[PDB]
RNA sequence: AGGGCCAUCGCUCAACGGAUAAAAGCUACCCCGGG
RNA sequence: AACAGUGGUAGGAGAGCGUUCUAAGGGCUGUGAAGCCAGACCGGAAGGACUGGUGGAGCGCUUAGAAGUGAGAAUGCCGGU
RNA sequence: UAUCCUUGGGAGUCAGACUGCGAGUGAUAAGAUCCGUAGUCGAAAGGGAAACAGCCCAGACCGCCAGCUAAGGUCCCAAAG
RNA sequence: GGAACGAGGUAGAUGAAGAGGUCUGGAAAGGCCCGCCAUAGGAGGUAACAGCCCUGUAGUCAAAACUUCGUUCUCUCCUGAGUGGAUCCUGAGUACGGCGGAACACGUGAAAUUCCGUCGGAAUCCGGGAGGACCAUCUCCCAAGGCUAAAUACUCCCUAGUGACCGAUAGUGAACCAGUACCGUGAGGGAAAGGUGAAAAGCACCCCGGAAGGGGAGUGAAAGAGAUCCUGAAACCGUGUGCCUACAAGUAGUCAGAGCCCGUUAACGGGUGAUGGCGUGCCUUUUGUAGAAUGAACCGGCGAGUUACGAUCUCGUGCAAGGUUAAGCAGAAGAUGCGGAGCCGCAGCGAAAGCGAGUCUGAAUAGGGCGCAUGAGUACGUGGUCGUAGACCCGAAACCAGGUGA
C-alpha cells in the first residue's frame, strides 16, 4: 500500500486492509469460472425422435419407425439443450476475490495511480501520447470514478485498452490486462463497496 | 459442439494393417479379419517364446547323447557322473558347442568314467 | 494470478466416469449394471391427529444472554435485530439451559421455571 | 358435531407375511414373446 | 533403502492418452499449412514424432474449461464394390 | 502369525456343474434327483491321463539359446536306463 | 370534434489516413525496414493473411408523399357541500326447500362452497349475508344490472443483431428450379443431388478415327485443372517385377531355420521362405463350446448413460452458533451492486393441551422410551447413486378419437 502517484507530465497510502491482503488463489479460480460461464449463451437446440417431420408408420430387422435414431436423417437422442450456465457465489466470496486480484498487483509493481486523468478533448492522439509516457505497451485498464465521456471516447479504438467506471470493475477485467491506471479519486470509491 | 472424428479412425486402423503385412489371402487387407489375426499372433508369440526355451534344451540332449555314445556312456551315466566326479556346471547349450571336437568333449567323459568306477 | 496458469484446487475437480466406452476403462460392455437387472410403513398404524394451531415460540439457550453488553430493555425487537433469534414467531420463550452472568431486562412471552430463577438470581427482571 | 387417546367386538383373509369390497369357461383359422 | 507382492469375469477404487470448440501468450506457415501416401524411429500401454512424395491454404504448442467424446458385432440404416 | 469389528458410500449374485465320503426318491436303474462336508471349474492358463470345462501335479509382472525338481516317465514316433 | 409542434419508420447523402521502401512470388493483403489517421482497428470484398485498396463503420445531417407516437391550441361537455328525520324504494319463480347430477386439491363424506336440470318457495333496514355440519355470542360486508386500461402469454411475419450452434449421412423434409421426382383410386407418404480457375483465357491449328475418345501444339502458376472439374482414402479390378510353388493334408499363424535378393529414421537390419515343433476363428449367452445354439459378404460414414428439478453422500472453498438471499429494479441479453419476504441450523418429548436439559409412561419422587449431558452447521462447486419426467438405445400384438375408400 505504498504506490507512487502519477500526473501526466510528473507516494500515497491505500487501505492496507483492502489493497494489501494476502491473496487466496483458490478463490480466484472458481470466481473466474462464474464470470466466464455467464458470458456464454447456450442457444443450441437439436432435434429429437419426436420433433422430426417424419413418419409413424411401420415400413415393412424390425425398425418400427423410419426416423429412429439409428437411421440416416433424424437422430440425436439426447443432444445439447438450451439451458442456463450461470450460478451464484455467496456474497463474501464475490467480495474476497476482488480484494485478492487488486492486492496481487500491488506487489508486482503493476498498479499505477493517476490524479483525476484530465483530458482536453476526445482525441485519440492525445490519449495515445499519454500511454507512451506511462509505458503500457500491451493491454491496460482505465478506471474513472465519474465516467468522463472524453477519456471514454478517446480510448475506445486503441485495441489493448478498455474504459470503464469504478462501480463496475470485476474479475476478468483486472486479471486480463496486467497494467491498470486508476484516478486517485477512484481509489476511495472501490474501498467503500468493499 | 458436434465432434465428427473421422480422422482418428484412419490412423488406428492403419496401424493394425501394417502389423498384418505378409499374411496369406484376404487376411492382410480387411480390418475385420486382420484384427482376429494380430490377436492370435501375439498370443501365439507368448507361447512360442516359452516353448523355445524348453525346446533347445531338448536339442542339446540328443547331441550330447550321441557324442557320449561314442565312448559307451549314455546321457544318464554322463550327466549323473558329471555332477559328482567334479565341479563342471557346463551348460547344456554351452557344452554342446564344445561337443563338436573329439578331444575337449572327451576330456570330460574320461574324468567322469574314473569317477563312475 | 495470471490467466495462463490456472491451477485448480486439488480434489476440487473430478473427471466424469463415462460409462460404456470400451472394455479397458471398466464399465465396458454391460455398463456397470450387470446381466438382467407388504412394506413396513403399511403395517404401522397411524398416530392420533394434529392440532390446527400450535403456538411455538422462539427459544434461546440461557447462554445467549452471556454475549450481550448490558441487561437493559432486552425487548424481542432487539433480539430479532441483532439476530440471536432468527425469526420472531408467536412468542419468545426463554430456556434454562446454561449459566447466566449479570442482570438483564428480559421481556418474554413465557418462561421456564428453572429459567425464571436464574435471571432472578443475577439481577434481571422477568416482564411477561 | 366429529376425531384423538385407553378397555373391548366383527376375518375360514383356510390360496394362513393377508393384490381390490366385487369377479366363470370360451375359441383356433387363432394376434403375439418363447422349446 | 531393505523385505513382501503382482491369474482373473461380474463389480469397487485410482492414474492416464486422444478428438472438436472457447479464453489467455507464443509461433509456425506459399522457400509450402491441414489432409493423403510410404518408412527399418521413440514411449510400460491408449499413442507420439522425423525425413520423402503428392497437395495449394490454413494450423499447432502450454495451462485451463465445456462436451452431440473414442466403434467390429443391433436377422443396424445409407452409399460403394 | 495380522487379521476382524463399528458407522458411512457403491455394488454384483439368488435354477450352478462334476470328481472323493454314509442316505432319501428310484429298481441302493440312470452324465437320474435331492441333501448335507471338501475340492476344483465358474473366474485358471502350463505339465500328465492319445484327444478331454470338473480327475492327478501346480498357480502365468515381463525378458534370457540358465539350473533343480513335481505328477508322469526312459526301444522307436518322442526328451530320458 | 380539427389544425399546429416535435420525435420516429418506410429510399438515402456525407465520411479520416501509405502506389512507403525492398524480398520471395502466377499474383502481396506476408517477411524485412519505415510512416500515418482514429468519436472510424465492427464487418465484407480484392490474384495469398488489409486500418490506410474499394464497398463501408463511427459520427453528424436528410423525405416532397405516407404513416406511428407524443406536446399544444381549437373543439366538446360540465354544480358541490351541509342539515335534518315524517313516508317510500335499494335490481323476485329471485335468496333458500326437496330430488337428481356435476365442478371445487376434496372420490357424498362430518361436510359447507359453486353450477346445472327437476320440483316448491321468501324476507326486504327494527333489514340481509358470511365467518367449513348446527345453535347463541361477535366482527366484517350489501347479493340477485352493466362497463374498464396498465403489469402478463405466444409469434406466420418485419428490420437490427448475436452465438464455448451445425458445415453437405450434418443443419429444416428441402443450401442445388422440394413438398418437387416418384409411390397410392384416395386420405397420405416422400427422396437423391453443393465446389474448374484470379478470369473462360473453356483448347485455333495438325494428326488417327464414321463420330466419340485420343496424341501433339496453345492458354494457364498447375491439363496429373478439360466440364459430375478442388483434395482424393479403403473395398474391388489390373499390368510390370525381386523370392518361393506340380508326392503335397494345413483356423493359414507363430518360434526354430538354410538358401538366394536387396541396403535402412544403422539398427542384435530389410523381403521371401524348402523343412521341423506347437496350434479346435471372433463377439454374445450359458452349469458349460470347436458346435449342428445366435450374429456378421466386404469396405467406408453414421449409431447407445444426457439434461432439468428434487433427495442424500464424499471431497474442495467461504464464514462460522449463524450462515444465506428470491422475485424485481439500475446494468454491454454480462459481471457487479440492492433487495431482509423467506429457508436451514442453534434443544427435545408428547396424540395434543403442554412442559422443558429434560419429557413422555405411570399411585409413583419407581423402572423403562427418547433426549441432552459429550454441541457445527450452512452456502456454493465437482463427483457417486436414487427419484419423477419418452430417462440407455432398439424392438410387438392390440386400444381410442378424427378422417379416406364399392
Amino acid at each position: 500500500p505504498k504506490v507512487a502517484l502519477y500526473n501526466q507530465n510528473g507516494d500515497i497510502e491505500l487501505n492496507a486492509s483492502v489493497f494489501g491482503i494476502e491473496p487466496n488463489e483458490s478463490v480466484v479460480f472458481d470466481a473466474i469460472l462464474m464470470q466466464r460461464a455467464s458470458l456464454r449463451q447456450g442457444t443450441h437446440k437439436v432435434k429429437n425422435r419426436s420433433e422430426v417431420r417424419g413418419g409413424g408408420r411401420k415400413p415393412w430387422a424390425r425398425q418400427g419407425s423410419i426416423r429412429s435414431p439409428q437411421w440416416r436423417g433424424g437422430g440425436v437422442v439426447f443432444g445439447p439443450t438450451p439451458r442456463s450456465y450461470s450460478y451464484k457465489l455467496p456474497k463474501k466470496v464475490r467480495r474476497l476475490a476482488i480484494k485478492s486480484v487488486l492486492s496481487s498487483k500491488v506487489i508486482d509493481n503493476n498498479i499505477i495511480v493517476l490524479e483525476d486523468l484530465t483530458l482536453d478533448t476526445a482525441k485519440t492522439k492525445e490519449m495515445a501520447a499519454i500511454l507512451k509516457g506511462l509505458s503500457v505497451e500491451k493491454k491496460a485498464l482505465i478506471v474513472t470514478a465519474d465516467a468522463n465521456e472524453a477519456v471514454a471516447l478517446s480510448a475506445r479504438n486503441i485495441p489493448g485498452v478498455t474504459v470503464v467506471e469504478a462501480n463496475g470493475i470485476n474479475v476478468l477485467d483486472v486479471v486480463n490486462h496486467e497494467k491498470l491506471l486508476i484516478t486517485k479519486a477512484a481509489v476511495e470509491k472501490v474501498e467503500e463497496v468493499l | 459442439p458436434r465432434v465428427k472424428g473421422g480422422t482418428v479412425t484412419r490412423k488406428r486402423r492403419k496401424k493394425v494393417l501394417k502389423l498384418a503385412k505378409g499374411y496369406f489371402g484376404s487376411k492382410h487387407t480387411l480390418y475385420k479379419v486382420a484384427n482376429q489375426q494380430v490377436m492370435k499372433s501375439g498370443n501365439y508369440a507368448f507361447r512360442d517364446r516359452r516353448q523355445k526355451k524348453r525346446d533347445f534344451r531338448k536339442l542339446w540332449i540328443t547331441r550330447i547323447n550321441a557324442a557320449a555314445r561314442m565312448n559307451g556312456l549314455s546321457y544318464s551315466r554322463l550327466m549323473h557322473g558329471l555332477k559328482l566326479s567334479g565341479i563342471e556346471v557346463n551348460r547344456k547349450m554351452l557344452a554342446d558347442l564344445a561337443v563338436n571336437d573329439l578331444t575337449a568333449f572327451n576330456q570330460l567323459a574320461d574324468a567322469a568314467k574314473a569317477q563312475l568306477n | 494470478m495470471k490467466l495462463h496458469e490456472l491451477k485448480p484446487s486439488e480434489g476440487s475437480r473430478k473427471t466424469r466416469n463415462r460409462v460404456g466406452r470400451g472394455i479397458g476403462s471398466g464399465n465396458g460392455k454391460t455398463a456397470g449394471k450387470g446381466h438382467k437387472g407388504m412394506p413396513l410403513f403399511q403395517r404401522l398404524p397411524k398416530r392420533g391427529f394434529t392440532n390446527i394451531n400450535r403456538k411455538e415460540y422462539a427459544v434461546v439457550n440461557l447462554d445467549k444472554l452471556n454475549g450481550f453488553a448490558e441487561g437493559t430493555e432486552v425487548t424481542p425487537e432487539l433480539l430479532l435485530e441483532t439476530g440471536v433469534i432468527s425469526k420472531l414467531n408467536a412468542g419468545v420463550k426463554i430456556l434454562g439451559n446454561g449459566k447466566l452472568e449479570k442482570k438483564l431486562t428480559v421481556k418474554a412471552n413465557k418462561f421456564s421455571a428453572s429459567a425464571k430463577e436464574a435471571v432472578e438470581a443475577a439481577g434481571g427482571t422477568a416482564e411477561v
